[PDB]
RNA sequence: AUGUGGAACGGGGUAUUGUAAGCAGCUGCUGAGAUUAAGCCUUUGUUCCCAAGAUUUG
RNA sequence: GGAAGUCGGCAAAAUGGGAAUCGAUUCCCACUGUCCCUAUCUACUAUCUAGCGAAACCACAGCCUGGGGAACGGGCCAGGCAAAAUCAGCGGGGUGGCUUGUGGCAGCCAAGCGCGACGUUGCUGGCUCUUCCUAUCAUACCGAAGCAGAAUUCGGUAAGCGUUGGACCCACUAAUAGGGAGCUGGGUUCCUACUGAUGAAGUGUCGUCGCAAUGGUAAUUCAACUUAGUACGAGAGGAACCGUUGAUUCAGAUCAUUGGUAUUUGCGGCUGCCUGACAAGGCAAUGCCGCGGAGCUAUCAUCUGCCGGAUAACGGCUGAACGCCUCUAAGCCAGAAUCCGUGCCAGAAAGCGACGAUU
């Protein structure tokens, strides 16, 4: 099985970070940031 | 999520605490701590071990019955449909058990003192 | 393919208490009495580590005492009971008072028909056939 | 008999290169003259032995994967007869086995002489003398290895037959509608072309009917193809499906087809033939009809009419030769079956899933379907424990009444 | 008669239980199984995505009919509360303090008659008759004690082992007042209960069930109309 | 000659030297990457390991073997009283690294942070920051100049914050002072945020929010000098190389546990912090009889999954994860069902004395 | 080893050849054996010794699965050791004669459970004597190798009924570290017909049940978990077996009942058990003790035993 | 280096064991008694002690 | 769990014993830290201190790499390097640029200079251990093949990471690939290194908070759910990518729960001993037994193990050389578990910055 150094695994991990899967962290940061 | 009752001391058994033992007759025993588990291994009768609630209630050292509030507790094998009004006033009945049982707990020991 | 053959679900890590050379009770009505552990499936490359099995693991078993025609096959066996205490993922610690197992084919349906004694739910979940033919599942 | 599992045979050069490369790569390579003579002898002995082991390992793989013509069902044995000349195939396989034994003999001989090697050189040439003889042995079966590879390639193409199961052999004149009948009956995509004898070899196709599966084997029309067709019906518990061109639109005369069927009747015996009138839409036949076993079913090949009836008749002939009130809900009587394409079809949790992230991401709400006096509380958390007691032991629809009765009682005790 | 697979397993009786008033499916795996059940019974009876004791063998752990449902001792309070909330009011649920926890293996019960493991407890038999409202009979199937796993029951038909004799066939039919056929499910597997779940108007079997077997179940269960 | 029977290396070469950490406080060797798209927010906090317990939570993990079941997990309780911001440090990027250009301190420094500057507070004349306080009172235009310098030249803004160790039931009186990098916004925005946060307390309620994934860093427990057996896991003419396992220090090393989940951030002023929606039963996070060797938790606390490095009453640093990692374990919510507060000093059997008193009879005392 | 060196020097193909010749020297059987059939002939050392020692022109047969190197006067049969075809060739070569001595050298592959290997050839020797007793003449001899195990006594028992004399021994060339024994079964009984009990191995290796288990020791010592690995009471579906109270009182095996039964019940339906229930001698402590037999101590068992004796005094 | 100061004891809580001696009449006092930080928690409790000696430092 | 350890029941536990063969061997039962797999407890030593106080050994000493014809060595050559004084451990240090994958005899050619190359034809030692190499068994990615699918064969880059448990045998495993540079059996009759621990010293002094040159580096494999009974296939059979869940091995932590440990000698019980007696306690080289907090600990318990560039095999774009073509010559794109960083550990005790006070 491909490891974590895999360039593919890095690529779709980047794809996850490119979409709303990290938008739950943006608004999460904004909540404390505003309060 | 059930706070079971130990087989040996008859005390509460919370999650994580204690041991579960399954016998070949599919009977399940729950032990709250290592003291009760090892005592069960040596097969010491709870009715003849002093520090057990089973001994205390079977030796006259604890109340014969407490029909507190016309109903105190049972192992209900028929589930009941969830209601708020039922769930809130039974939350209150919980407490009303506690003071009444606490009151009778004071009265019984005061009687046993003399 | 025997390794996780017809498991219908992953197993959680469980305390290992039945290594190889273990002698353990047959639990089915097929006629076998005692089993001897020869090897366990799914053991990797660990130096000096003795291969071991838990509840619901599939092992290679030899019927030491039992019916002669039941013997002379290194038959797959499912460990259904274990004396060593193990942590169920919900938190409770469990241990049956004897080490028991069933004679099964590599596919995952046993030669027996009814299980005498308690059956671990981990065993009954990785092996629906044992669950189907179990009498009491705990 | 799935002949596809035979490993591919390298030509003599690649075989030698693979063997020698494996010997070089897997065995140690460096030795010095100053080493103890025992280590020198062991060094070259390993290479000779390792090369022997690689060669037999490959040669045995061939000898085991090929089917033993004697031990197999005589349908396939005779089919391999007409296609491959069992004697040539048997000679080719025996040559490899004789080679295998020769490779073993040379290696045993040279390992034996190596025990007496006195210098790094005299061992070096026994090893060179060894491997060369091993190689020259292999180079002599160039024809046998090439022949077996060709046989292998065509073997992997043959259909997987099973005479044990119920069958219905279809044979007749070339392009006489038998291919059309096979295509209409079975899912097999048999090519139909104006060129005669388009079906060079046999074509096996399964068909489900009468709660059973029958393997219809279409044979070449009637040469090597004709011989293979004859052997196909030679050993098979099946019925003949002869198709005679009623209108002669297939290019074959009806009288000629009848004469051919009468001549082939000796091999078609013990079977329920069919007197198919092919190309119905597009005298001599009296003698064929006099047999009785042949079923005269019209086959309008141009209009594709009667093919299903003929197939059903043939299948039937082959089979012959071989208080509890169930209160079903009213909605069940008018329930529309869930078929995806229709718009009236309701939704399923499977479709909610693909919309809401698919497998592993969508969290199914277990609580979403509770029969409950409200849809809002539908996500509430019911208290389970309170002050050492479960809330569950006390959930009673009249529990308020027990509490008021009680009130009165405590008010009595305080007084 | 339909063909379905839970995950990639031919045993759907183990992972689901079906009655004439409700359906129960395993939780936590693929809901494709729940999706298939809803496709045929969603508009007829409720389908409950439930587990019993944090376990997916609910089919062989719980036995029930169109009237009542039974759960073993290992059933958690939360799951029991979940089942009560999901199922409609006219259906009653009961915990059983039975040594033989596998209710689905020891009890094979239709709407009117149930045949039980021979060594069942008297208190279990009494509460079964009270809740299920069926006549209970202690007998073995083909000399085999697991009646629920080795026999499938419906209102109009039932199946048993092919190993049973003709006189055992007649006796079982006479004691059950329902047509009974000796057969097999999932291509030669003699666990009829594990491979088949049947209500009074539809049948589910594993995808590996042969066409001949499906015809047999359809013939005995009269489901063509 | 080759090794006959091979095994993987008995140790890890990435954690040596196995020497004693040159620090007692967990160092942040990496702060999360900055971004001007997001304005101001902190990135770290400092707490004390009070003790650890176990909880029961309903696991909503789609696709899991135990989806929608009750699970038991060990949890670590770290008391996190609010920390006072007393300084700001500007860092300028140079071809030689990040260099601290200047530092600005708040006017009023508590004795808590003043004790950090002395090895003996009582003998000292307490002269630290006195002239700084004088110049702060006299002329604020000077301090405005360093802040102008920070917002004009510096690229990284960090705030010096010290923990109110007085609030914790610790025998230590020195406050732990560290730098938390202000991530987000322009350098001017960070400088302003530091200014309006001078002398005020920043709490864990504003730093972390009960669901995110953090890195917990600290110094591990000390096991003393140990032989090759327990230090390393041990069962041609040359000189001994560094790779050979040897006998030496085992324990008290700086470690970093990644991917720790906060199950709960509770408030000290609230008396329901140990109670959940499935439990009621008014109680506090402190177990019956107090935490073993720590005391009673009376301030804001954080409950992490698993175990964290170091023994009780040791200081831990909690930082935001450097890299986003959207594993569904890191993205799922947590709904606590029950928290264990029985006596950890022995085989405890009761959650609170209130509910112990009904079961037990009337004690003579 | 030394015997391997002797074999390679002299020409014999195995140390087992030296084992055979030493056995022939001490027992003096093969020299008079006109018809010798050797099963599992590999590697052929037995055949070489037999051909050399015996008078040329005898009926020497060697049957094995591997290619048997043609041994002089030894018809070599490369087939299964008990194939229908191979038995046909044995009969075809036997003709009017009958088997006099059947040599056997069954050696299955080792590398599995020791019980498997020992029991594995045990049927292979058992099967080989089946074909032997098919082919033997009256007074014949059957010689082979067996590893000792729990089935070794049973195999020798079957040998005792099927042959007049048994002379099992171990030669010096045999590796004493291993557990092999050379059994020599001479004086063939020559029965009227081969008994189905002997032929069919269900009745041969059937486990002979032993006397009652030492359960009173466990009764007297409820502690000391002794790792019970025997089985489950010969197909006992429910392990919560209960014993009638009146039956236990009237029984003559109280220790066995306590050691086997898990509970003693006092049914209300039975009038005698109800009378025992209402008896003043039966107390609540005894009632709870007998309600859970397995969780009971030495004192409780002794109290129960005294109680049953007191009831025995009362009823008669 | 006079402080929400420290220390020695004491109380309470929490734990370990199992119901003490004695008074008595197995039972009651008595889930009592004993131990409890030596690397458990707490203290409006009492008592006591510290605003000292030496050394190196531009 | 019960000899799975070892050449082997060496030694302990069963109290040593039951049956066979010749005291030995074997077998079945029995027992157990030999082992999986180590953990805990006690005493002594080692540690420090007061006093006393040696000996062996000693040309001088003390870092490594390549070379010094040899004998390479420590002194010589060329490099890496190199900062006082020390402490406790452990014992390391006291002969071809060879070689590898393709045998021997004869003839026919014949590029060419009597030979004559390739061809072509004729015949019979094992138990544990650090690191390195690739000449790759598995894992990653590619090309070819009747390669439909699945499974597979060969070949290329590739040494990052694994390559077991038992008596050549039989299992597991993804695989059980090949080699280089403390110990025991049958067979012949000081100093230096390594590992931890202090430590004087510029920078005025003492501190607090930091920076980061450099050195080390870590994660590995499997199967489970859909995607599927779909692509493909007459059928038999039947995958993949995205997403998700567990487990094997390894690594780093932790002690809520569970087990273990008992000098808490904490409590209780039993035997014997000690004052006339009711009692009262105390004693027995840790008298014996049960429980036993705290601590320690267990893949016997729980937790945690991540992303950016540059490439190799290889697939392409434009495009000449060579008016065509061309992945290459100038340039460009995609591309492997690979290399380099990030992250993680250490922090130059002769690298540094900011701040505080300053007798």
């Amino acid at each position: 099985t491909s490891g974590p150094r895999d360039n593919n695994r890095n690529k779709w991990a980047k794809k996850h970070l490119k979409k709303g899967k990290r938008a739950k962290n943006s608004n999460f940061s904004k909540f404390l940031k505003k309060k | 999520m059930r706070v079971h009752t130990c087989y040996f001391c008859s005390g509460p058994v919370y999650p994580g605490h204690g041991i579960m033992f399954v016998r070949n007759d599919s009977k399940v025993f729950r032990f709250c701590r290592s003291k009760c588990h090892k005592n069960f291994k040596m097969k010491r009768n709870p009715r003849k071990v002093a520090w057990t609630k089973a001994y205390r209630k079977a030796h006259g050292k604890e109340m014969v019955y407490d029909t507190a509030l016309a109903v105190t507790a049972a192992r209900r094998n028929v589930p009941v449909r969830y209601d708020r009004n039922v769930i809130a006033t039974t939350l209150n009945a919980m407490k009303r058990v506690s003071q009444v049982h606490a009151k009778r707990e004071r009265l019984f020991y005061k009687k046993r003192l003399a | 393919s025997r390794g996780r053959g017809a498991a219908s679900g992953t197993k959680y890590r469980m305390t290992l208490g039945l290594p190889v050379q273990a002698i353990m009770n047959c639990a089915d009505n097929s006629g076998a009495k005692n089993l001897y552990i020869v090897s366990v499936f799914g053991t990797g490359a660990r130096l000096n580590r003795l291969p071991a099995a838990s509840c619901g693991d599939m092992v290679l078993a030899t019927v030491k005492k039992g019916k002669p025609d039941l013997r002379k096959k290194i038959m797959p066996a499912i460990v259904v009971r274990q004396r060593k205490a193990w942590r169920r993922k919900d938190g409770v610690y469990l241990y049956f008072e004897d080490n028991a197992g069933v004679i099964v084919n590599p596919k995952g349906e046993m030669k027996g028909s009814a299980i005498t004694g308690p059956v671990a739910k981990e065993c009954a979940d990785l092996w629906p056939r044992i669950a189907s033919n179990a009498g009491t599942v705990v | 008999a799935v002949f596809k599992n035979i490993t591919p045979i390298p030509d003599v050069n690649t075989f030698l290169d693979v063997v020698l490369s494996r010997t070089q790569r897997k065995t140690p390579t460096v030795i010095r003259s100053g080493f103890k003579i025992s280590r020198i002898r062991g060094f070259y002995g390993r290479k000779v032995k390792f090369t022997q082991d690689t060669i037999t390992e490959k040669l045995d793989s061939i000898l085991q994967e090929f089917p033993k013509l004697n031990d197999i069902h005589p349908f396939h044995a005779d089919l391999l007869n007409i296609l491959y000349d069992r004697d040539h195939l048997k000679i080719a396989l025996s040559q490899l086995s004789t080679a295998k034994h020769l490779v073993e003999n040379v290696a045993r001989d040279y390992i034996r002489l190596l025990k007496y090697g006195d210098s790094l050189y005299r061992c070096k040439q026994l090893k060179r003398a060894a491997l060369g003889r091993m190689a020259t042995i292999i180079k002599r079966q160039k024809s046998s290895l090439e022949f077996l590879e060709q046989v292998r390639q065509h073997l992997s193409r043959l259909p997987a037959i099973d005479p044990n199961t119920r069958t219905l052999l279809v044979c007749g004149y070339p392009n006489v509608g038998k291919s059309s009948f096979m295509n209409k009956v079975t899912r097999a995509q048999v090519d139909v072309q104006p060129y005669a004898f388009t079906t060079k070899s046999l074509f096996v196709g399964h068909f489900d009917y009468k709660y059973l599966r029958w393997q219809v084997i279409d044979t070449p029309g009637i040469n090597t193809i004709e011989m293979q067709s004859i052997t196909a019906m030679a050993h098979l518990r099946s019925a003949v499906l002869y198709f005679m061109d009623l209108s002669e639109m297939c290019g074959y005369s009806v009288a000629a087809q009848v004469k051919l069927y009468h001549s082939i009747k000796p091999l078609f015996a013990n079977k329920v033939t069919i007197l198919v009138l092919n190309k119905i839409d597009a005298e001599l036949l009296q003698t064929i009809i006099d047999d009785g076993n042949v079923k005269v079913v019209q086959t309008s090949c141009v209009q594709d009419i009667g093919v299903m009836d003929v197939r059903t008749t043939a299948c039937e002939a082959l089979l012959a030769a071989r208080a509890r009130p169930a209160c079903i809900p009213d909605s069940v009587k008018t329930r529309r079956a869930y078929d995806a394409n229709d718009p009236n079809r309701r939704i399923l949790a499977r479709d909610i899933e693909a919309a809401n992230g698919g497998a592993g991401v969508y969290n199914v709400e277990l609580r979403d379907k509770y029969i409950l006096q409200d849809p809002s509380w539908k996500y509430d958390r019911m208290p389970e424990l309170l002050d050492g007691k479960n809330v569950a032991d006390f959930v009673d629809p009249e529990i308020e009444a027990k509490l008021l009765a009680l009130d009165e009682e405590e008010e009595r005790l305080e007084r | 008669a339909l063909r379905a697979q839970f995950e990639n397993s031919n045993e759907i009786g183990v992972f689901s239980n079906l009655t004439n008033s409700y359906a129960l499916v395993a939780l936590g795996g693929s809901e494709n199984f729940y999706s298939v059940f809803e496709a045929e019974l969603g508009d007829v009876v409720p389908v409950v995505h439930t587990t019993i004791g944090g376990t997916r063998i609910i089919g062989r752990l719980t036995c029930g009919n169109r009237k009542g449902l039974l759960v073993p001792s290992s059933t958690t309070d939360n799951e029991l509360q979940h089942l009560r909330n999901s199922l409609p009011d006219p259906v009653k649920i009961q915990r059983v303090d039975e040594r033989l926890s596998a209710l689905g293996n020891i009890v094979a019960c239709n709407d009117y008659v149930a045949l039980v493991h021979p060594d069942i407890e008297r208190e279990t038999e009494e509460i079964i008759a009270d809740v299920l409202d069926v006549e209970v009979f202690r007998q073995t199937v083909a000399g085999n004690v697991l009646t629920g796993s080795y026999c499938a029951l419906s209102n109009q038909g039932a199946l048993v082992h092919p190993r049973t004799s003709i006189q055992e066939q007649d006796e079982l039919s006479s004691l059950l007042q329902v047509p009974l056929v000796a057969g097999t499910i999932n291509r030669g597997s003699d666990v009829i209960g594990a491979g088949l779940v049947v209500n009074d108007w539809c049948a589910f079997a594993g995808l590996d069930t042969t066409a001949t077997e499906l015809a047999v179940c359809e013939s005995i269960f009269k489901l063509q109309d | 000659s080759h090794c006959k029977f091979e095994q993987p290396r008995h140790g890890s070469l990435g954690f040596l030297p196995r020497k004693r950490a040159s620090r007692q406080r967990g160092k942040v060797k990496a702060f999360p990457k900055d971004d001007a798209s997001k304005p101001v927010h902190l990135t770290a906090f400092l707490g004390y390991k009070a003790g650890m317990t176990h909880i029961v939570r309903d696991l909503d993990r789609p696709g899991s073997k135990m989806h929608k079941r009750e699970i038991l997990e060990a949890v670590t309780v770290i008391e996190t009283p609010p920390m006072v911001v007393v300084g700001v440090v500007g860092y300028v990027e140079t071809p030689r690294g990040l260099r601290s250009l200047t530092t600005v301190w708040a006017e009023h420094l508590s004795e808590e942070v003043k004790r950090r500057f002395y090895k003996n507070w009582f003998k000292s004349k307490k002269k630290a920051f006195t002239k700084y306080a004088k110049k702060y009172a006299e002329s604020t235009q000077s301090i405005n100049r360093e802040l102008e310098r920070i917002k004009k030249y510096c690229s990284v803004v960090r705030v010096l914050a010290h923990t109110q160790i007085r609030k914790t039931p610790l025998a230590q009186k020195k406050a732990h002072l560290m730098e938390i990098q202000v991530n987000g916004g322009s350098v001017a925005d960070k400088v302003e945020w530091a200014r309006e946060h001078f002398e005020k307390t920043v709490d864990i309620k504003s730093t972390f929010e009960q669901n995110e994934m953090i890195d917990v860093i600290g110094v591990t427990r000390g096991k003393g000098n140990e032989g090759t057996t327990a230090r390393w896991g041990t069962k041609h003419p040359a000189n001994v190389q560094w790779t050979v396992a040897r006998a030496g220090n085992a324990g008290y090393m700086h470690r970093t546990q990644l991917n720790s989940k906060i199950y709960r951030i509770g408030a000290g002023d609230d008396a329901k912090n140990a109670s959940t929606d499935f439990d009621a039963t008014e109680k506090r996070i402190t177990p019956m009889g107090g935490f073993v060797r720590y005391g009673v938790v009376e301030n804001d606390f954080v409950m992490l999954n698993g175990a964290t490095p170091g023994p009780v009453k040791r200081v831990l640093t909690l930082r935001k994860s450097l890299l986003t990692h959207t594993s569904r374990k890191a993205l799922e919510p947590v709904s606590l069902k029950w928290i264990d507060t029985a006596s950890k000093f022995g085989h405890g059997r009761f959650q609170t004395p209130a509910e112990a008193k009904q079961f037990l009879g009337t004690l003579k005392k | 080893d030394k015997w391997y060196k002797l074999a390679k020097e002299q020409g014999y193909r195995s140390r087992a050849a030296f084992k055979l010749v030493q056995l022939n020297q001490k027992y003096s059987f093969l020299e008079k054996a006109k018809v010798i059939i050797d099963l599992c002939a590999a590697p052929g050392g037995w055949l070489q010794v037999a051909s050399k020692t015996c008078k040329p022109g005898s009926l020497i047969v060697g049957v094995d699965l591997a290619p048997i190197k043609p041994i002089p006067n030894c018809h070599t049969f490369v087939e299964d050791i008990t194939s229908d075809k191979c038995r046909s060739q044995l009969r075809g070569y036997l003709k009017t004669w009958k088997a006099d001595v059947v040599l056997h050298d069954g050696a299955p592959n080792v590398g599995s459970a020791w019980l498997q290997d020992a029991y594995g050839q045990a049927q292979l020797v058992l099967m080989s004597m089946k074909l032997a007793c098919e082919f033997l003449v009256a007074g014949g001899t059957f010689v082979t190798k067996v590893f000792r195990s729990r089935d070794y006594n049973n195999l020798l028992w079957v040998f005792k009924q099927l042959f007049n004399k048994v002379e099992a021994t171990k030669p010096p060339s045999s590796r004493n570290v291993s557990a092999e024994i050379f059994v020599v079964c001479r004086g063939y009984k020559a029965p009227k017909k081969l008994d189905p009990r002997f032929t069919d191995p269900r009745t041969v290796f059937e486990e002979v049940q032993e006397p009652v288990t030492n359960v009173d020791a466990k009764v007297f010592h409820p502690e000391k978990r002794k790792r019970s690995r025997e089985g489950y009471a010969d197909d006992d579906y429910t392990l919560h077996k209960t014993v009638l109270a009146s039956e236990f009182v009237t029984a003559n095996d109280p220790i066995q009942i306590l050691g086997t039964s898990a509970e003693i019940v006092f049914p209300k339906d039975d009038e005698e058990c109800q009378r025992l229930y209402n008896l003043d001698v039966t107390t609540e402590e005894i009632l709870l003790c007998c309600s859970d037999l397995q969780v009971l101590g030495k004192k409780e068992f002794r109290d129960i035993l005294r109680w049953r004796l007191k009831i025995r005094d009362e009823m008669g």
